[PDB]
């Protein structure tokens, strides 16, 4: 995609378009810049990753607003209303799928074989999960096990490369326990998996704390606290 | 339950 | 377009994509509507209205963005970007405009012209004044005073009309008003004739508030103080 | 200088 734009555009216009709030377009870009083939440094694996969170964001607070309406419609005493609120839902359903199927595209083809190093590496694993995780919220299907399947070995993959590889307050090791755990209380019905893997997490960074400069001190703190956050929710 | 928000680079 | 769906389902999924913020959706839905050729009624009205402002107002909004950019670029002291910061900017000058030349074709074939109520006809004439207008502030070529006039004449067409079939404290009425203030204030460089509009339209609301319910009441004061804010941000 | 927000119907 983007085919006749130079790489470099295409990242100058992701970032600008990041500045006007433009996340479909900063999508394209980035996706364009994938397609380049090159490998992408830490500032353009973040850009990626803004992008299209931005979007399908969007798209999943959408389809929770039309899954609680059509809920509300096939409800005991409902007046019927036709099939629009069904169709909708169905519409936006469809394009955040689209969405999903494209990141795990990008990822398959050919971002995670390329990457060698465990920051880059864990990185995609943990898209990989998260957008696997997206597409579990809205199955349904003869499939919704294997697609839950699909972002459990993605996240765990990801959490053993960081368990080797990164100290335990590397904010990308962080952000994939929160967003696992997550997946184990939203997704897998397993919230105490997930209260464990939480605090295991928050205990262990917290250890680690004293190594740091002040400015990754609060890079780290910052996670950790969303962390605490689920916790306090959670128990 | 919050994922990481992620939508600021 | 939207050929195939029914008008009542254009309008309860138009509905539905306001309910998801789903703005884009919405006005494709509403333009659906309007494009079956029956005449819109006073809520169908509004919904095609918050639509397209909601659209175009993430257009104005990222177009202002990049065209602050865009200036600084080309300031003494400047490190050459290249063509990035301009040809993006087009970009979304070029989707805004389109969308601008949607709206005022759809009031052109054929909303305005099947428009007999003053209701109805100085909603159509105040929204093709307004999409005049969002032209106006981008424009910089050989027509920029051709669409400045275009829409001069659609607010005093619509002026004309309102004072002499609606009460001066009608919200359209109100609204009307404070639109074409702001016209002559940022586009037409009249900022004595936007505050003599506002103070004039402001009082004359004022000295009718007596007649309303409680509820035109609300309807009329919230306005009025809309009139009031500019006034007391331009003198 | 504001005009009619009008997004919300
Ligand atoms: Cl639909
Ligand atoms: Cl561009």
């Amino acid at each position: 995609a983007m085919g006749s734009m130079e790489r470099a555009s295409l990242i100058q216009k992701a970032k600008l378009a990041e500045q006007a709030e433009r996340y479909e377009d900063m999508a394209a870009f980035m996706k364009g810049a994938v397609e380049k083939g090159e490998e992408l440094s830490c500032e353009e694996r973040n850009l990626l990753s803004v992008a299209y969170k931005n979007v399908v964001g969007g798209q999943r607070a959408a389809w929770r607003v039309l899954s609680s309406i059509e809920q509300k419609s096939n409800e005991e005493g409902s007046e019927e209303k036709g099939p629009e609120v069904r169709e909708y839902r169905e519409k936006v359903e469809t394009e955040l799928q689209g969405v999903c199927d494209t990141v795990l595209g990008l990822l398959d083809s050919h971002l995670i074989k390329e990457a060698g190093d465990a920051e880059s590496r864990v990185f995609y694993l943990k898209m990989k999960g998260d957008y696997y995780r997206y597409l579990a919220e809205v199955a349904t299907g003869d499939d919704k096990k294997r697609i839950i399947d699909s972002a459990r070995s993605a996240y765990q993959e990801a959490m053993d490369i960081s368990k080797k590889e990164m100290p335990p307050t590397n904010p990308i090791r962080l952000g994939l326990a929160l967003n696992f755990s997550v997946f184990h209380y939203e997704i897998a019905n397993s919230p105490e998996e997930a209260i464990s893997l939480a605090k295991t997490t928050f205990d262990e960074a917290m250890a680690d704390l004293h190594t740091l400069s002040e400015d990754s001190y609060k890079d780290s703190t910052l996670i950790m606290q969303l962390l605490r956050d689920n916790l306090t929710l959670w128990t | 339950a919050g994922s990481i928000p992620g939508r600021r680079s």
